């Protein structure tokens, strides 16, 4: 009978409560052979700061326009690094910065920080702190 | 109201309400007295505000539910086990008795009746689960293992699905099924009732119902299947333990089904050519075949020899007898003509 | 006793008074039904009241006999 | 947090919060449509800060604290090159009313079934209608149904003393009456005031009417002699009446006007229609003001509103009519008093068939739910010491008292009745009573055993007021007088003069006649009915009665019959009762 | 127990609890502190009250009697929209579509069937409430107006008036509903069912019904007509057949009329004030009938005296007489005593 002078339906104007996130949740991870981890014949499921170091892990993993099913940005640039293209502090201050940017895109990590950076022969290591909403 | 009634309020309203001439305030001895027991008055108004939706049947939680509803006297579903059937592999002549305990993951299994590997009345035995659940529902192609160690006994698996795994039934389930027995008003003597109840079964479309049929207290109703048709067995069933969940005490009740009555045909006809009586003799059983499903009542000889002349190769015919005569058929209640016989002579 | 009356709802009247299992058993050709149950911690008054409300609720041409089992 | 969301024609919805730049919300009282303002950064220079279109006539919604606002429709869009930013000017869904034109013939109709109408001839929503109970008549020509309602609304308030405005809230349209909601927030010199400016005037007063017939001959005038104290001059006023109206003048009159302006920090609860309170900060006194024009902006994280402010009068120091919750000096059983109070010993009794006594004085099974108890009866336990002077000294109780005992026992205190004979049971030499308590088992009366406490007995008197007995002695002192209709005085009384006269003798007022007496004080029920109560009847109030209790009252039944007394269930036709005592 | 404690209970029982010297009277500060805390305190057990009687909706009309009565299975009437026809006068050839919207003063209604003006299908077509309530039953003869024009037509009447609008169930039927549910014993071919199949048809006034008069499965029947008299052959026909299309299937029923005897009653009696002789008679009248109805053996003569007695408007009665005498009379079998003369004077 009455009109309806806003553009779409009722329906749309409905507006679900705004929540927390929910709690993190990945597959279990191994680390040193690379496989997903099963218990009891089925998938194993961590939760909060496990989840986060697997998908961290496979984040750092992964080069960021190699892949066609992945955006553009997703993953990161350290193989432009590898063979000394740059001199090393400019390869210390673009290491940090694509660290930084790679791993910022996720919603549950807060902050990043790398600290600590040192050349010792062909090697480049580093200190990562990430602070997150646990 | 109870929610606005909060320990700021009635603290205030208890001090405005003493009269004295000292100090009202934070930090004050009256203060403090009047202040430990206001706050156990504002947790005191919640749980008064909890009870009355503690008390009703809409949302009462798990074992409130269940007393209010053994008030009336319906009673929470405890559920069924699955039952199903598995075979035995392994060392012949080894034996196993019932009691034994066999496990498909973390779920556990009791066999039944006494299997012995080889034997000749076979290598299965019915197998029932131990605890009520859907998840005892067992697919087909399950490996088991013994959960005690029975030498001679190699492989266990199963031939056909597990079934019959229930669950408890929820709250909402219950509640609905409370509201619906209880919103039903059913007097059950009116005769028309047993044939409402009748219909309401799945797969019936006619229902006829005799009363006084086996001598006193006896009811026989005739349900049908779609157009007039014969029902299954287990409809039969079903609407059997229906009428008996619905009837009241004192009267016997069967149901029954169609029974078929059988029909031979006779006639001499002429043919044409390149047709034979094997020709002629289908179509006329498939045209036949399909009147008989849609004529109600008495059969139509001048039908039946429309049907015959219309079958494809027949020139002329004479001398059409059905069952006999040439009379029309009458056709009783629950009864289906069939085609039992049929003579044609060129 | 409200509402649909059938076995069930007599049965369950007949334990709500003598707070025990009952079985019913009919008898269609003498228009007679008997309600047993265990009667070991039963008294007669209750018995007596059990029998009064069936007789208000028991259809009028059925016969109702009690077979307390001691 | 304040989120901005907009939907777009084809179906996708955008939340905008991050590119808004500036957002305003305001509103007059003049208008029936509410308005949002709100910019956006996009920039076609730069490819980075190029954004989404939002194209003309879509919806827009806003948000603060998880709460919608405002949802209307986009009728402005601006882009200049020079700056990169897109303005937007947006409306509420109130202008539609305006666009309505109907003809309408009006005839003693409710100004609600006016309004009522007028929203349901052009297809709108109704949320709720303020209801008034003043009929109109008037042919509407060619008129907006906007100017329909508001001039409606104000013959309707030409009665009722208030004032009435259009309010279109999300889909729906209401009619609500200004000042009813006073906000929470009050506005203080030291605590959120920003700058106020407080004006008088003189321009807008009226202190003469001069009404006219449809001629334009003039017929009467009136001056108002509070508005021309404060102004030396007369200001003249001329209004016309027809055939079929007749005018009230003492709306037509206007005094001074007072307002102010007001800029400062407070909530989204301030808008047009409301009350607020602003306090003076030479004199500590408050005042309440009505909002005529309110603005809300947000922009560079911070939050400020400007009101235009109109005075109504001066909040009272505490309470002006001090209105008091009116409840009973005691919740139940009032008036207990003459309890003379008496030190007792208490003794458990269990009802034991070999022990005997399980019959009380009229033979009955005892019920411990009686809380009944064994006292001493006259005549049942006489000893040597009980001489006259110690029986008044300590009066023996009868059967069927009611007494008041306290053992010191949560659920054991209370009022007992005594009906239980008990052996052995009288007064000490001392005065102490032996008081039996029923017990409904051995452990409880084992557990009880034997205790000291204190009864109380002989306190009552059940009375409710002293004027009742003056109403009632003269409502008999006119029994059997003959009737006469419209008569008051003794002579002769008439259904309603009777009470009149009875309740003028204890000074109270009621109206003269029974019609007008039934909307006068405190509702009262059947069941609570007590002496001196009015009872009325039929649903005309021809005769009233005057309730004495007892299932009886007085009353003058009619023309024929004198004042007698009747009994109460006579009369089936009971339809309700006050109290003025 | 909450009605127990009170406001002077639980202050004396507190200002007891305190074991301190410190003086407890009128103006103390200990009373006023234990006063100002104890009225907090008893709103609560007020409250409490309140809950109570609002969780068994014995008064007030508290919200949760729908959640009691949905227990309960008792359910709101709606109401029932107005029906009606109307006649359009108008150009010839125009057809009002379903749907078309036709407008009473505030009241809207909607037409049903497509009537086109001039044709051989009537201008009439069925009208329908738009909304429930009475205020749709329109009388006679009411002017009808189109809220979206239609060209070609020009009136729109009724011939008759429109029936069969009804406001929604308030919520005091609702309770009379519920309560007279509750009053009223109904079930499945119990003797009271049998009472009300009896009493449905017209022409029974008073009922009997006696299980197994005959045996099982037999269920007898008596009825009686005005002022417990015999009834017709008709009225026993109809209340056979309607109580055997409302019956269970088994038992049978059989319904006959009792003998009545002819009695005369006299007494000189004093009315009380506002009742005259009329009135007295009636209710003596109703007061002998189920007095006759429900005794056995004899009219017993001080019971005839006590039942007059105790009509209202009686102060004194004298020389009462049944068939001129005293005495008792006998009431023989398949006999029923049956008032024929009551003569009464002041």
């Amino acid at each position: 009978s009455t009109i309806f002078p806003f553009i779409g339906v009722p329906e749309d104007y409905i507006l679900p409560k705004t929540e927390e996130l929910p709690i993190f949740r990945e597959v279990a991870w191994d680390f040193e052979k690379d496989e997903p981890i099963l218990e009891k014949g089925d998938f194993k499921i961590i939760e909060k700061k496990e989840a986060l170091k697997v998908w961290i892990y496979k984040c750092i993993k992964t080069n960021r326009y190699e892949h066609e099913i992945y955006s553009l940005e997703y993953g990161t640039e350290l193989s432009e690094l590898i063979g000394q293209k740059y001199t090393k502090g400019l390869t210390e201050s673009e290491a940090s910065r694509f660290i930084k940017e790679a791993l910022l895109i996720n919603p549950y990590i807060l902050e990043v920080n790398v600290k600590s950076a040192n050349f010792n022969r062909d090697i480049l290591s580093a200190n990562v702190k990430v602070s997150t909403i646990y | 109201m109870y929610s606005d009634q909060t320990y700021e309020v009635i603290k205030n309203r208890t001090l405005e309400n003493i009269n004295l001439d000292i100090y009202k305030g934070e930090g004050s001895f009256l203060n403090n007295m009047v202040s430990g027991n206001n706050l156990e008055l504002s947790k005191i108004y919640l749980e008064l505000s909890k009870m009355h939706k503690m008390a009703f049947i809409q949302d009462t939680y798990n074992q409130f539910l269940d007393k209010r509803v053994n008030e009336f006297g319906v009673y929470r579903k405890l559920g069924t086990e699955s039952n199903g059937e598995v075979e035995f592999i392994g060392e012949k002549g080894t034996v196993i008795n019932n009691g034994t305990i066999i496990s498909y993951r973390d779920l556990l299994f009791v066999v039944i009746k006494d299997v012995t590997i080889g034997s000749e009345e076979g290598d299965n035995s019915p197998v029932q689960a131990l605890e009520v659940g859907k998840k005892y529902n067992l697919p087909t192609n399950c490996e088991f293992k013994l959960v005690d160690n029975i030498s001679g006994v190699t492989k266990i698996t199963n031939t056909r699905s597990f079934e019959g795994g229930t669950d408890i039934e929820t709250d909402e389930e219950l509640k609905e099924r409370f509201y619906k027995i209880q919103r039903n008003q059913a007097t059950s003597g009116n005769k028309a009732h047993y044939e409402e109840w009748a219909l309401e079964v799945d797969g019936v479309y006619n229902v006829k119902v005799y009363p006084r049929w086996d001598g006193p207290g006896t009811v026989k109703v005739l349900i049908f299947g779609k157009n007039n048709q014969a029902v299954d067995t287990e409809t039969i069933e079903r609407c059997q333990q229906h009428i008996d969940e619905e009837k009241p005490i004192g009267p016997t009740i069967t149901v029954v089904t169609p029974l078929p009555i059988e029909i031979s045909i006779s006639a001499v006809m002429k043919l044409e050519d390149g047709y034979t009586l094997d020709n002629v003799k289908e179509s006329f059983l498939e045209s036949i075949n399909t009147y008989f499903r849609d004529i109600r009542g008495e059969i139509i000889y001048t039908k039946v020899m429309g049907i015959l002349i219309n079958t494809t190769g027949v020139h002329d015919l004479s001398n059409l007898l059905i069952n006999g005569s040439t009379d029309n058929i009458t056709i009783n209640e629950d009864k289906i003509p069939s085609v039992t016989t049929v003579n044609f002579s060129e | 006793s409200r509402g649909t009356s059938t076995i069930e709802v007599i049965k369950s009247i007949c334990e709500a008074y003598t707070k025990s299992e009952t079985d019913i058993k009919v008898y269609s050709d003498e228009f007679t039904f008997v309600l047993s149950f265990i009667a070991n911690n039963c008294d007669y008054k209750t018995l007596l009241d059990c029998s009064d409300m069936i007789e208000r609720v028991k259809p009028a041409h059925l016969l109702h006999y009690l077979e307390p089992i001691i | 947090m304040i989120k901005i969301w907009v939907h777009i024609k084809n179906g996708s919805i955008y939340d905008i919060t991050d590119i808004v730049d500036k957002v305003s919300w305001s509103g007059d009282y003049k208008s029936p449509s509410r308005t949002l303002e709100f910019s956006i950064i996009q920039s076609s220079f730069d490819n980075v800060f190029q954004q989404i279109d939002i194209p003309i006539a879509s919806t827009v919604c806003f948000y603060v604290d998880e709460k919608e606002l405002f949802r209307g429709m986009i009728i402005n869009r601006s882009k200049d090159s020079s700056s990169n930013e897109i303005s937007f000017v947006s409306k509420d869904m109130g202008f539609l009313l305006t666009q309505s034109e109907v003809s309408y013939n009006f005839k003693d109709k409710l100004v609600e079934d006016i309004a009522k109408q007028v929203f349901a001839e052009n297809r709108l929503s109704v949320g709720i209608i303020a209801k008034t109970n003043v009929k109109y008549t008037k042919m509407f020509i060619g008129v907006n149904g906007y100017d329909t309602i508001m001039s409606a609304y104000t013959e309707a308030s030409k009665k009722t003393k208030k004032k009435y405005m259009i309010e279109a809230n999300l889909d729906k349209f209401n009619v609500i009456e200004k000042g009813t909601v006073t906000l929470s927030v009050m506005f203080e010199e030291g605590f959120n005031i920003i700058n106020t400016t407080f004006s008088e005037s003189m321009e807008n007063v009226k202190n003469k009417v001069i009404v006219v017939d449809q001629y334009g001959s003039k017929i009467s005038e009136k001056i108002d002699n509070e508005i021309f104290k404060e102004v030396n001059v007369i200001m003249q006023k001329v209004i016309q009446q027809q055939e079929n109206q007749d005018v009230d003048i003492d709306s037509e009159f206007n005094g001074i006007e007072k307002s102010c302006s007001l800029k400062g920090y407070g909530d989204v609860s301030c808008i047009t229609g409301r009350g607020v309170k602003v306090k003076d900060s030479y004199t500590k006194l408050v005042g309440l003001f009505y909002i005529d024009t309110d603005k809300h902006t947000w922009q560079n994280g911070e939050y400020q509103i400007e009101l235009e402010l109109n005075f109504q009068n001066l909040m009272d120091e505490k309470s002006a009519g001090q209105d008091e919750p009116k409840e009973e000096s005691n919740l139940g059983g009032e008036d207990y008093a003459g309890g003379k109070e008496f030190t007792a010993e208490f003794t458990a009794y269990c009802p034991r068939k070999e022990e005997g006594g399980d019959t009380d004085c009229r033979k009955k099974k005892l019920d411990p739910s009686k809380k009944t108890c064994a006292a001493p009866m006259v005549g049942k336990y006489e000893q040597t010491y009980y001489t006259k002077e110690f029986l008044n000294k300590h009066p023996l109780l009868n059967y069927g008292d009611e007494i008041q005992v306290i053992t010191g026992v949560s659920g054991r205190d209370g009022v007992y009745k005594v009906n239980d004979v008990g052996p052995a049971i009288t007064i000490e030499k001392n005065g102490t009573y032996h008081i039996d308590i029923l017990f409904g088992n051995v452990e409880e009366a084992s557990k009880f055993g034997r205790r000291k406490g204190k009864i109380i007995i002989g306190g009552y008197s059940g009375n409710v007021s002293d004027k009742a007995k003056i109403v009632i002695s003269e409502a008999k002192k006119h029994l059997g007088k003959p009737y006469k209709w419209g008569g008051n005085g003794p002579s002769s009384f008439d259904c309603s003069g009777l009470m009149v006269y009875c309740f003028k003798k204890v000074n109270v007022s009621l109206p003269r006649t029974s019609n007008q007496q039934s909307k006068k004080g405190k509702k009262v029920e059947q069941k609570n009915l007590q002496a001196g109560d009015l009872v009325f009847f039929h649903n005309p109030v021809s005769h009233v009665g005057l309730y004495i209790g007892n299932g009886e009252f007085l009353h003058a039944p009619q023309k024929g019959d004198v004042v007698k007394i009747s009994k109460l269930s006579s009369r089936r036709d009971f339809n309700t009762a006050r109290r003025v005592l």
